[PDB]
């Protein structure tokens, strides 16, 4: 197999209707994460770019709330089983994802973004990477109440993760 | 009661029988209805109702349902001598409010395969015949042509001229019957429904 | 607010024995199959888990036989009454949601136990044609193309929706409930003294034999024919 | 408990949205399995008679009860006073229904939340009203009964105002949902939307937030 | 007394109610279905009670199914209505002319239902002595394939035979047309 | 568990009783106890007719399927004939008797019913059958069984013995041999009661006339004859 | 020993729910009720804990909305007119209330209410029935949270010489000084009942008025 198989078949099984092809690509794109330690740095690279376009493609227009459990579901157990430090465009979509703060917006999505960080943030607490900037990215004025519940848990995991 | 007119006269032939009615409905001199049909039929049993139409209709629709439920409960046809018993019995069922019928049931019983016709009174008193039952506004024309002509033991060929030639006889010289006859021949699988042609209509 | 009776009545069902209904373009298949023996217990109690409600509506059952039995007769009842009013069949959704209601109004008021029967019913009418619903404990009935309930109810869907199609023939239906049966039953292999079979089709000619209740003698004939 | 049990049981139902407008009333299922067969498929939106219309959310056989309860209850006033039921008429007698079903015990009175729409008869004024358990009903113009409740009144809250209701019912029929919608006029009238109208409006909604996103993002 | 005539075209049916109560703008019609009408004659109140109840109960049904009935269901529960009533204190005298289009098979139907109970469902049907004195041309001038214009006249001969014909003043006729439509009334 | 399986518990605490279904009858037997001889054991009946056509015999406490007994002959009656004019198969009058005992279990403020009940009958278009009515109010066909206190043995010997060829007077082989198995004291003609539902007896209708009317099919057996019949073991 | 102690735990309604105050004088009856604050979109207008028996009688209560008393009540005043061509006394509908609670005693049966009214007999009064099928004539009283200490107050300010309009304004300030300042005219809700006008409720404009007339007075 030339390794772009696995691409073409997470690809085709994200559909946003069927919930069971959902969580099959989502299974497919964790087993390309907790793959790598096999690989060699082109294969490396090739897989940061597909994590990197796919991200890019399926969380940054809108979730249909089927999808935005089984991510969450994701971020929530990848960090656990695999250092995301192996993969150098998977935490970077998430650390540096635009509008998730901002306060005239329209929110829901918002939300999504900030509570996937939050699990990423929380499956490595002590052991994760310098993010000091959201302290200066943090909006307490957001008029959305899901937005200021989602603000305020997120700090929290923030000052929780530097008392070690 | 003998306010629509009708008639229905059943006679036994060999190995079958036969079961005929008129047509007519009306309200009392005034013809109505020249399609109104007396006779019903439920798994293999016939049945007609003269008298009152509207306790005819809801005579057969009673015993289609009390039919339906046998049949779903017991899993098999019910027997013309079941169904007799079960016609008296609803009949005095209503003592002192009767149905203002005259009931005739007609068949082949299934199992045995012996004929069998039999006639009901007001209050369901069984009346079982082994030539012929007459019921209606012209029953005495009819007692006497089935007397007069009614033979044992006559193919169905012959059985079915005799009891139409009879029921257009005893039609003709009543006033509330004779608008279109009907004859069922009923043997043990062939059932032949016929109509007649007959004058005032 | 869950409701533990009604829990307690699906878990009963889980254990009970596997039927399976199909909907075809041209007609409806229902199978069910037999789980008692003794080697002695008669197996002519009619039919055991398929019974009829009318001419044009059939059930199959898969639960206690008593509540089965109250709520069919019941069903029969109520098809020769709405017979006798209108002088025209009962549609089949109206018979399901009385049936629904019955069990709804069996699971709210205190000191009734629920019926822990599930019930799938095969019924055609002039309104829609051929339906195929399936009404639980609960009160809730759901109409199918291809249904299963009692024991092995997840891995019998799953079969089912890897080989089902929109335009199957009647003999496809049969074949598929066959083949589905045989893959799920914990008895090794599928017979004809432990099967009961049913279909609801409608010939060129507009007769309506809707009471198809197939023979030991049929069922092994089509067996033998599709290869169990 | 037995009231907090019954709301809990309604949490879990599926989202209804209700709003009105200046002359009309707009009233707002779940993923079907690949075997469901979805051509006769029981309405979230069921229309009491001509000029009210109800949805409810949470278990839906303990619902059809009420459904058939209030349409009788319609018939019997039409036959009684010759004059179909009102809206805030046929609210009370719901309200009613689910209070006395509360009491004697009351291991569960009917574990399900409503929503009546409509118009008085001879009159072009839209009533809303929210049912819940214990008999208590109130007046809304604009609510949310199901999962997320907060979130879409939040939303409501935000985006309806109290000031200058909707005029045109395209307006009102074009909300966001993040489907099933039927509209009740005057005269009555009801109109139960098809999946096409529904898919244009998501359309015109994507093709909106695609514009804003490419004038500012 | 009161006169009610019902007669069964083609594709419609055509149904004219004397207007006199003993009042000359009286309708004594009730719209059971969109596709299916009924007259009611006979006694006092009693009709107009009847005929509320009939409406009310098809009304329920419709809306509970979101499906009409077929005419010949909305005749079979009348006549069980009828007959229950009859066998029982305080019976209606109510003598009723059904008439409907079958949207499923597309055909007009005309059912006379009597106060005791009986139905015919004749294509041409009358209540009271009004068929004594129409009936004959109802005989004549009458086809299986008329059209509505055709059956529109025969009834026009048919009412004025019952002005030049029968004692009683019946002021005027009301004419009521259903077909695929619907129901709609002749201005005329 | 709860108070069907007690009822279960005393009907498996009862004397046992059988019934075995040939080609052409069945058989019903079981034993009577009575462990004093002042009293009269011919005062006190096991085996009981239904109709002229339907017998049945029971396991567990006595004052039950007395009572049972007699709201089973009512109900004979009232439910099926004087309506059609005859008696009801065996089916219906299984489940009729099922009915009142499934009403009885549900009651509120009424114990179950004690007992299991073994019927025998023969109808039209049905032949002969044999049913089991459990206290729950459930009922099972059966070719061959028994219940009570030795029931496992009694099933052990049935199923090594009931076949397709069976005939009533091997039936009633069976049977004996069956209840001598497992007689808990004295085994004589007066403390066995056998009967079986067979061909119709004319002499025993106590009239003559009527050619259509039949003699009952029910038949006790006499001490006399259940002794000539044990002399043959 | 044993006593009716469920009696006793029904009549702890302190925390029944808002506060309800009703005051009477030589004029007329006032009611005052407490407005809760809800969604700005909800029609307010379907809150009513103020409801008129019929044109000389109306009740006021602190609990749930959700009845039978109120419909009894009516019903009762109805069927008096009906058979003595003449209106109920307020007292005479007060017992008939408490029978009714009594009748469907060692279960408390409904909610408190405060009933007031006006016949010929004894003027104007204004009654406590309790869910115990007993009832008392009170010179001004109060229901619901804060209730001891509006109590106090109203045994502090009551002095038997008040008019219609010193009475609306000693409810209005003893609403505002159990809910803690901030009541415009969505707080709270009044109704007065007089020989001549009837039963009535104060629309949202009038009340608006009387609480600037009160911030006057404060203001002095």
């Amino acid at each position: 197999l030339n390794m772009s198989d696995l691409f073409e078949l997470c690809e085709s099984y994200y559909n946003k209707d069927d919930k069971a092809s959902m969580i099959m690509s989502v299974e497919i794109v964790a087993g390309l994460v907790c793959g790598s330690k096999f690989m060699s740095v082109s294969d490396l690279d090739k897989r940061d770019t597909f994590i990197e376009n796919f991200l890019a493609k399926c969380l940054d227009y809108e979730l249909n709330h089927d999808a935005f459990e089984i991510w969450s579901t994701l971020a929530w157990w990848l960090p656990a089983v695999v250092d995301l430090r192996r993969s150098k465009t998977f935490f970077c979509h998430f650390i540096n994802a635009d509008g998730m703060f901002d306060r005239e917006s329209d929110a829901t999505h918002q939300t999504s973004k900030i509570y996937m960080l939050r699990s990423i943030l929380m499956s490595m607490e002590f052991r994760a990477p310098d993010v000091g900037k959201l302290f200066d990215e943090l909006v307490f004025d957001h008029p959305y109440d899901q937005v200021r519940q989602a603000v305020a848990k997120l700090l929290t995991t923030l000052v929780q993760n530097q008392s070690n | 009661s003998s306010i629509n007119g009708g008639i229905v006269v059943a006679m036994t032939g060999k190995d079958c029988v036969a079961i005929a009615c008129d047509l007519r409905l009306g309200s009392q001199s005034l013809g109505v209805s020249n399609k109104f049909e007396k006779i019903f039929h439920y798994g293999h049993v016939f049945l007609g109702i003269t008298g009152l139409a509207t306790d005819v209709t809801t005579l057969n629709e009673m015993f289609r349902y009390k039919t339906n439920l046998y049949k779903l409960k017991e899993e098999r046809a019910i027997e013309p001598e079941t169904f007799t018993q079960l016609v008296s019995s609803s009949l005095y069922e209503r003592r002192f409010g009767p149905y203002f019928v005259g009931p005739v049931v007609a068949g082949i019983n299934s199992k045995s395969g012996k004929p069998f016709i039999a006639g009901f009174d007001l209050i369901g008193c069984i009346d079982e015949a082994k030539d012929f039952i007459v019921s209606g506004t012209a029953s005495d024309q009819l007692f006497g042509m089935c007397e007069s002509l009614y033979e044992p033991n006559l193919e169905p060929e012959d059985l079915f001229e005799t009891i139409s030639q009879a029921l257009l006889n005893a039609a003709d010289r009543d006033a509330l019957s004779g608008w279109g006859a009907v004859v069922y021949i009923i043997k043990k699988d062939e059932v032949v429904k016929r109509y007649l042609k007959m004058r005032q209509d | 607010g869950r409701l533990y009776q009604v829990e307690y009545a699906l878990e009963s069902i889980s254990h009970a024995g596997t039927a399976i209904g199909i909907m075809a373009s041209d007609g409806i298949v229902l199978a069910a199959e037999r789980k008692v023996t003794s080697t002695l217990l008669e197996q002519d109690t009619s039919t055991e888990k398929l019974y009829k409600l009318n001419d044009k509506i059939a059930v199959a059952v898969a639960g206690l036989t008593a509540d089965a039995e109250i709520l069919i007769n019941t069903a029969r009842i109520h098809a020769q009454n709405y017979l006798k009013t209108y002088n025209e069949d009962i549609p089949v959704e109206i018979l399901v949601r009385r049936l629904s209601d019955i069990k709804q109004g069996y699971t709210q008021h205190g000191g009734l136990r629920p019926f822990g029967v599930s019930f799938i019913y095969a019924g055609y009418d002039d309104r829609y044609g051929y339906q195929l619903y399936t009404s639980n404990p609960s009160g809730n009935y759901t109409g199918w193309k291809a249904i299963s309930v009692g024991a092995n109810t997840s891995a019998a869907q799953t079969l089912l929706q890897m080989d089902y199609k929109d335009d199957m023939k009647v003999d496809d239906a049969i074949e598929l409930a066959l083949k589905t049966l045989s893959k799920t039953t914990d008895s090794s292999a599928l017979t004809y003294d432990r099967l009961e079979f049913a279909t609801i089709r409608k010939g060129a000619n507009d007769g309506e034999v809707y009471q198809k209740i197939f023979k030991p003698q049929e069922i092994k004939d089509i067996l033998v024919k599709t290869g169990i | 408990f037995q009231v907090e049990y019954a709301l809990e049981a309604v949490k879990r139902g599926t989202c209804a949205v209700g709003v009105k407008g200046k002359n009309c009333v707009v009233l707002g299922r779940r993923s079907t399995l690949k075997l469901q067969d979805t051509r006769i498929t029981p309405s979230k939106v069921s229309k009491i008679d001509s000029h009210v219309v109800l949805s409810f959310s949470g278990l839906n056989a303990d619902s059809r009860i009420l459904i058939e309860k209030a349409r009788v209850e319609a018939q019997s006033h039409r036959l009684t006073l010759e004059d179909p039921v009102t809206v805030e008429y046929l609210t009370r007698y719901v309200a009613g229904v689910q209070q006395r079903y509360t009491q004697s015990g009351g291991v569960r009175p009917f574990g399900v939340s409503t929503l009546i729409a409509g118009f008085d008869p001879r009159d072009d004024e839209p009533k809303l009203y929210q049912t819940e358990p214990s008999g208590i009903y109130s007046s809304w113009s604009a609510q949310t009964i199901g999962r997320n409740s907060k979130t879409v009144r939040e939303f409501l809250e935000k985006n309806y105002d109290r000031k200058e209701p909707p005029a045109t019912v395209e307006e009102c029929v074009k909300l966001t949902v993040r489907i099933e919608i039927t509209v009740v006029k005057p005269d009555s009238d009801i109109v139960a939307l098809s999946s096409e109208e529904i898919n244009q409006y998501v359309t015109q909604i994507e093709q909106e937030k695609q514009e804003q996103q490419e004038q500012d993002k | 007394m009161d006169i009610i005539l019902g007669i069964r075209v083609q594709d419609s049916v055509i149904l004219a109610s004397s207007k006199a109560v003993t009042k000359d703008s009286d309708d004594k019609t009730r719209q059971l279905s969109p596709h299916t009408l009924m007259s009611f004659a006979g006694e006092a109140g009693d009709t107009v009670q009847f005929a509320e109840y009939i409406q009310a109960n098809i009304q329920l049904y419709s809306i509970r199914e979101d499906y009409e009935l077929s005419p010949q269901a909305v005749s079979s529960f009348v006549r069980q209505e009828l007959a229950k009533s009859i066998r029982s204190r305080r019976p209606y005298q109510v003598n009723v002319l059904i008439g409907g289009y079958d949207k499923k098979k597309n055909k007009p139907e005309l059912y006379q239902i009597d106060y005791l109970g009986t139905k015919v469902e004749l294509p041409y049907g009358a209540h009271g002595y009004s068929g004594f004195y129409t009936f004959f041309l109802l005989d004549h001038h009458y086809r299986p394939d008329m059209t509505t214009e055709e059956g529109l006249d025969l009834l026009k001969l048919c009412v004025q035979e019952l002005e030049k014909r029968m004692p009683m003043d019946f002021k005027g006729v009301i004419v009521k047309i259903v077909d695929k439509d619907g129901i709609r009334q002749v201005d005329d | 568990l709860g108070q069907i399986d007690y009822a279960l518990t005393a009907v498996k605490q009862g004397v046992t009783s059988l019934g075995i279904k040939a080609t052409n009858g069945v058989v019903i037997a079981t034993e009577k106890k009575s462990s004093s001889p002042l009293a009269m054991s011919e005062t006190l009946s096991k085996v009981s007719l239904l109709t002229p056509d339907i017998g049945a015999v029971y396991s567990g406490m006595g004052p039950d399927y007395r009572v049972l007994v007699d709201k089973s002959r009512k109900v004979a009656h009232t439910s099926y004939k004087r309506i059609y004019g005859e008696y009801p198969p065996t089916k219906l009058l299984v489940s009729e008797v099922a009915k009142i005992m499934q009403e009885a279990t549900q009651s509120g403020g009424v114990r179950p019913f004690g007992v299991s009940l073994l019927i025998a009958g023969h109808d039209e278009f049905n032949g002969f059958s044999l049913y089991q009515v459990d206290p729950s109010g459930s009922y099972f066909p059966w070719k061959a069984t028994a219940i009570g206190k030795g029931s496992v043995a009694a099933k052990t010997f049935l199923e090594k013995r009931w076949n397709d060829e069976l005939e009533l007077e091997d039936a009633i082989h069976i049977a004996l041999l069956t209840l001598k198995e497992s007689v808990e004291g004295e085994f004589n003609g007066d403390t066995i009661e056998l009967a079986i539902i067979g061909d119709e007896n004319p002499d025993l209708l106590g009239y003559t006339g009527i050619p259509t009317d039949k003699g009952p099919r029910f038949r006790k057996l006499t001490s006399q004859e259940i002794n000539d019949r044990l002399e043959a073991l | 020993e044993g006593r009716l102690f469920q009696v006793e735990y029904s009549l702890e309604a302190i925390k029944l729910g808002s506060t309800a105050i009703g005051i009477a004088t030589k004029e007329g009856v006032v009611l005052g009720v407490e407005k809760r604050a809800t969604s700005p979109l909800l029609e307010s207008d379907s809150i009513e804990k103020i409801v008129e028996i019929d044109r000389h009688i109306g009740c006021a209560m602190s609990g749930l909305t959700a009845r039978s008393m109120i419909e009894h009540a009516r019903t009762a005043a109805v069927t008096h007119n009906l058979y003595y061509d003449e209106d109920i006394n307020v007292e005479s509908l007060t017992q008939s209330v408490c029978d009714l609670a009594l009748r469907f005693m060692s279960r408390p049966f409904g909610v408190a209410l405060l009933i007031a009214g006006h016949d010929a007999d004894d003027g104007y009064q204004l009654f406590h029935a309790e869910p115990s099928g007993t009832f008392y004539r009170y010179n001004a009283k109060a229901i619901g949270s804060g209730s001891e200490g509006a109590q106090a107050e109203l045994l502090n300010e009551w002095h038997s010489s008040l008019t219609l309009k010193e009475a609306e304004l000693l409810v209005l300030k003893i609403l505002k000084q159990v809910m803690e300042e901030k009541l415009d005219e969505n707080n709270a809700q009044l109704s007065c009942i007089t020989k001549q006008d009837g039963f009535k409720i104060y629309d949202n404009e009038k009340t608006a008025e009387l609480i600037k007339e009160l911030k006057e007075k404060e203001a002095a």
